[PDB]
C-alpha cells in the first residue's frame, strides 16, 4: 500500500506537469465570443445540455447494481476451496449459481432485459 | 372594377384585422424569447419598437387578399423564429445594421455621386 500511493501521487505529480506544460507551450491567441461556443455542427443549439434526459436501461441499471453484490459472494470460492467441507462448499455454491441463472432467465423471459418500448 | 375569387384565409377585413393582431399578440409575447435566445445585441424595447415599426410599413394595405399572404409569411417567421432555425445572423437581419445611412438631401447626393 504505502509504497502504491507514494507512486501514486508522484504519477498525478507527473500528468499534472504535462498539462502545464502544455498550457504555457500553447499558443495563445484571444477568446471570441463564438471560438468558445459550443460544438454543434456549425448551427447555434436550441436546447441545453443540462435538460432531463431520458431513460430507458433503467431497469437494467438498478439490476446491475444487484448482479455486482453477488459477485462480493462468487469471489471468495477460490481461496476457501482448500479449506472447505466439500459438500457444503459444493453444494452451496451450485445453488448460488443456479439461483443466478434462475433469476436472470426468469427476468429474460418475463421480457424485463429488453429496453422501454 | 370587380372580380370573383378564392378567399385565402379570411372572408371580411374585419377578420383579417382579427388575424394580424393575433399576429401582433404572439410576436410581442415572443420578444423576450428571442433577446435570451439569440446573441444579439437588441433589448426587448428596441425590439418591440422595431415590431411596431415595421407592422407600420404595411399603413396603406387595403385588399384583403393581401392582407392574407402578409399574415401567412407574417406567421411563417414567428414559427422560424420561436423556433430557432433561424440563425443568429438573420434576426439581426431586420436591422440592416451593416448598411450605412444614405443621405436624402439633393446636395449630399450630387457631392456623393449616384
Ligand atoms: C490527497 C489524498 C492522498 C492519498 C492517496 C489517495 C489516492 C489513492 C491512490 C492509491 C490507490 C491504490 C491503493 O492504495 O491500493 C491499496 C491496496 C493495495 O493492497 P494490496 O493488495 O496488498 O497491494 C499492495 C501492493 N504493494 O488496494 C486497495 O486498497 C484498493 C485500491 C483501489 C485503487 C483505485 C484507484 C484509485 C486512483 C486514485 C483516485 C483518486
Ligand atoms: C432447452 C431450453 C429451451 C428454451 C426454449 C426457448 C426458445 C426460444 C427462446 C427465445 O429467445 O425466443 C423468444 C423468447 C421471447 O422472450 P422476450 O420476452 O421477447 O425476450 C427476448 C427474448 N430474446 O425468449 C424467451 O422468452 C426466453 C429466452 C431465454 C430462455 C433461456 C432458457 C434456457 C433454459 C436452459
Amino acid at each position: 500500500m504505502f509504497s502504491i500511493i507514494f507512486i501514486a501521487l508522484l504519477i498525478l505529480l507527473i500528468t499534472t506537469i504535462v498539462m502545464f506544460l502544455a498550457s504555457i507551450l500553447s499558443k495563445k491567441a484571444l477568446i471570441d465570443r463564438e471560438k468558445s461556443s459550443p460544438f454543434e455542427c456549425g448551427f447555434d443549439p436550441k436546447s441545453s445540455s443540462r435538460l432531463p434526459f431520458s431513460l430507458r436501461f433503467f431497469l437494467i441499471t438498478i439490476i446491475f447494481l444487484i448482479f455486482d453484490v453477488e459477485i462480493a459472494l462468487i469471489l471468495p470460492m477460490i481461496i476457501i476451496m482448500k479449506y472447505s467441507n466439500i459438500m457444503i462448499w459444493t453444494i452451496t455454491s451450485i445453488i448460488f449459481i443456479l439461483i443466478l441463472l434462475i433469476g436472470l432467465y426468469h427476468e429474460w423471459n418475463q421480457g424485463m432485459l429488453n429496453w422501454s418500448n | 372594377a370587380v372580380q370573383q375569387v378564392r378567399p385565402i384565409l379570411s372572408v371580411d377585413r374585419e377578420e383579417a384585422r382579427k388575424r394580424a393582431l393575433n399576429l401582433y399578440k404572439a410576436w410581442y409575447r415572443q420578444i423576450p424569447y428571442i433577446v435570451m435566445d439569440y446573441d444579439i445585441p437588441m433589448t426587448v424595447e428596441q425590439c418591440r419598437d422595431k415590431l411596431r415599426e415595421e407592422f407600420v410599413k404595411h399603413r396603406n394595405v387595403t385588399d384583403i387578399r393581401v392582407i392574407d399572404m402578409l399574415v401567412i409569411k407574417g406567421q411563417m417567421e414567428l414559427k422560424e423564429s420561436v423556433e430557432i432555425w433561424k440563425q443568429k445572423g438573420h434576426i439581426m437581419r431586420y436591422w440592416k445594421e451593416s448598411q450605412d445611412p444614405k443621405p436624402t438631401d439633393f446636395l449630399s447626393k450630387f457631392i456623393q455621386g449616384v
